[PDB]
């Protein structure tokens, strides 16, 4: 019963060292370690985390190692350090996620019982994508199809804390991006908002041909999933939004009404005093 | 200078700058500032008091 | 020998460490082990701090059981990568930044076993704003008294990086120690995908203000610059009519000018053209 | 850098901050103001602080570091 997540931006920076303290004699080309949180009430949160040495053959993928001796000294290290914070799970790198991730999960649900995976991005980094998780449960399928494990899906975001959110600012000093915009990061925050837009929605076709071609095999569980989408639009007919929209279309026309009278009055003001300026110091320096 | 006050620095205890403006706090009771509130003629009898 | 160039190079996981431990204890002084790698006599980095548990006080701190350090070194050479320490670290909340009775002794200790080691102090209840006072300083030895300190200027860099306060040069500047300067080693694949991650958005852009506190935050906008033309009235126009001295208290303690009454106007111009607009483009996208 | 400096202005004074009174003012931003933990100081104020709202001992503001007339 998970609602979110809340990655503090501590770990991931971890990760990126962890994804460099192996890339330089290692090509296992994919980050394994332990993830520590702090369960509250209902929202997770993750403050800490470490790595542990983890490979993985391609040859029959299904062969492991995990160091469960350096698991057992370094969290009970933290806990002698700090006695708050305590194991929420584990995390991976890389997109395309191996199938020992069921024999990783299983294993180390002796350790928490609401075990969670966060898969981060060092590489896919470009578009607007942000770190996932999944969940561990265990159902059979749907109803009359087989067994399988079908890794459901945690919505995730990003909380920082007092610290470590001013912190953040004095590392960046290069654009630092303002609070409310003056027309030009609004205007951007609809651009970009655009971008992510159409790119799901080639992705949602791209999915779709693939089916309705027929390679892989259906799930009913995104038909009606997309279903809905569709006759949930609204459609805008009559009585119901040509008279509300202009309702407040033209009311919010009136309020800038006065930007047009004020400022116009405010540079006209500024040109008689220069003008008076000028014509006095013209007429006095000769 | 008499009752004269410093600007005086905080960690190290070094003068900054003489201070103006003599000493006199809580003056809000003191310097009235109005003069108009009541004229000459208005007691009367007591002219010798005066 | 000693140099005036020598540049830090902290992480930026580094310095998340440093805040994080030193908020988590504020009363208490936290003191922590700062593991980094010299690359040549005079530029040092650190990329990754751990900690130490602590049983210390609210003006001094001490340590644990040393058996705990020599066994976390051995554990983290074999996940990532080994290296060998290069100073030390702690939490001044309540001053600023200089170096107390036993911090020096701590010094003394760990540049005779060790290289160089210098030393940071962070503040952690003022970085708050927006701004930081993590500085870190070195100990110089005391026999060289008669020539210079922190001598042969190789560079001219080292005057606008580091300008100590009157605070600071009160306590052990010069005569002791010296300060040493910082800078950020920021690099791809970690910044931008810093940014990409925290101030990023997708449905904010396309979101309507819900009308119900958007126009009627409006109509406390335009009473108040409402009162503002009231004010603004009589104001210039009586100045300029009795006494044309374009100075005396309407120029030295003011505040009514033409800067007040057009960033009403600009605030309400941002807040609703991006408003008008954002509900110009779901009538076409939404059917 | 101007919309910088209108924001740095901003964040200094939607703090936790204590509450002194107004004693005296020296000249243009500069004043003298006391704190009710005695010990009388000695600060700057801002140009935004409006100087026609100074003349009693007023209900002011200060910083807990800089302990300006915020």
């Amino acid at each position: 019963a998970v609602q979110k997540v809340v990655v503090h931006p501590l770990v991931l920076l971890s990760v990126v060292d962890h994804f460099n303290r192996i890339g330089k004699v290692g090509n296992q080309k994919r980050v394994v370690g332990v993830l520590l949180g702090s369960w509250q009430k209902k929202v997770l949160d993750v403050s800490n985390s470490f790595a542990v040495p983890f490979d993985e053959d391609d040859k029959d993928d299904s062969v492991w190692f995990l160091d469960h001796d350096y698991l057992e000294n370094m969290y009970g290290m933290f806990k002698k350090v700090n006695a708050r914070e305590r194991i929420v799970g584990w995390y991976h790198t890389g997109p395309k996620l191996h199938k020992n991730d069921i024999a990783i999960n299983e294993l180390m649900k002796r350790y928490c019982p609401n075990s969670v995976l966060v898969i981060i991005d060092v590489k896919p980094k470009d578009l607007g994508l942000p770190t996932e998780a999944y969940i561990s449960v265990e159902e059979v399928h749907d109803d009359g199809t087989p067994t399988s494990k079908t890794f459901e899906h945690v919505t995730s975001e990003i909380g920082a804390e007092e610290a470590e959110e001013v912190g953040v600012e004095h590392l960046l000093r290069d654009i630092k991006d303002t609070t409310v915009g003056t027309l030009s990061q609004r205007i951007t925050n609809q651009v970009h908002g655009l971008k992510g837009l159409n790119s799901k929605l080639l992705d949602i076709r791209s999915y779709l041909e693939k089916v309705a071609t027929g390679k892989l095999p259906i799930n009913h569980q995104i038909i009606y999933q997309l279903q809905d989408v569709f006759n949930l639009l609204p459609d805008v007919s009559l009585q119901e939004f040509v008279k509300a929209f202009y309702l407040k279309t033209n009311d919010q026309m009136v309020v800038v009404y006065l930007a047009s009278l004020i400022r116009s009055v405010v540079a006209l003001h500024n040109l008689i005093n220069n003008k008076i300026a000028n014509r006095d110091a013209e007429k006095k320096e000769g | 200078t008499p009752n004269c006050r410093v600007a005086l620095r905080n960690d190290s205890y070094t003068l900054h700058k003489i201070l103006p403006n003599k000493v006199d706090p809580l003056v809000s009771l003191m310097m009235v500032e109005k003069v108009p509130d009541s004229t000459y003629e208005m007691i009367g009898g007591l002219d010798k008091q005066i | 020998a000693v140099d005036t160039a020598e540049q830090v190079y902290i992480s930026s996981l580094a310095l998340l460490k440093m805040l994080k431990h030193g908020r988590a204890g504020v009363p208490m002084e936290v003191m922590g082990l700062m593991l980094g790698e010299f690359v040549d006599d005079y530029t040092v980095r650190v990329i990754d701090v751990f900690a130490m548990p602590q049983s210390g006080t609210g003006v001094s701190v001490e340590a644990v059981d040393p058996v705990f350090q020599a066994k976390m070194l051995d554990m983290l050479k074999q996940t990532g990568r080994p290296e060998m320490v290069v100073g030390w670290y702690h939490s001044h909340p309540g001053f600023g930044c200089w170096l107390s009775g036993v911090d020096i002794n701590t010094q003394q200790s760990f540049e005779a076993l060790s290289e160089r080691a210098v030393a940071v102090v962070v503040d952690p209840i003022q970085s708050v704003k927006g701004k930081v006072v993590i500085d870190a300083f070195r100990l110089i030895n005391a026999n060289m008294m008669v020539l210079g300190h922190e001598p042969r200027q190789t560079t001219s860099n080292l005057g606008h990086l580091n300008k100590p306060s009157i605070q600071a040069l009160i306590h052990g500047l010069n005569r002791h120690y010296y300060s040493i300067t910082i800078n950020y080693r920021k690099n791809e694949l970690e910044q931008k995908m810093l940014l990409n991650l925290h101030k990023k958005s997708w449905m904010e852009g396309l979101t309507l203000q819900d009308y119900s506190e958007h126009c009627k935050h409006n109509e406390s906008v335009v009473k108040e610059m409402l009162e503002l033309a009231k004010n603004y009235n009589k104001a210039v126009e009586e100045e300029d009519k009795m006494t044309p001295e374009q100075l005396a208290i309407k120029n030295v303690g003011k505040q009514d000018p033409k800067r007040h009454l057009e960033e009403h106007v600009d605030v309400l111009m941002t807040s609703n053209i991006v408003q008008c607009l954002a509900a110009m483009l779901d009538t076409v996208v939404f059917k | 850098e101007f919309l910088h400096a209108q924001e740095e202005v901003k964040r200094i004074q939607s703090i936790p901050l204590v509450i002194g009174q107004f004693l005296e003012a020296v000249d243009q931003n500069t004043a003298i103001v006391g704190s009710t933990t005695g010990s009388n100081y000695y600060v700057r104020i801002l140009s935004t602080i409006d100087r026609e709202l100074l003349k009693p001992n007023a209900s002011v503001a200060l910083h807990k570091h800089s302990n300006a007339l915020v």
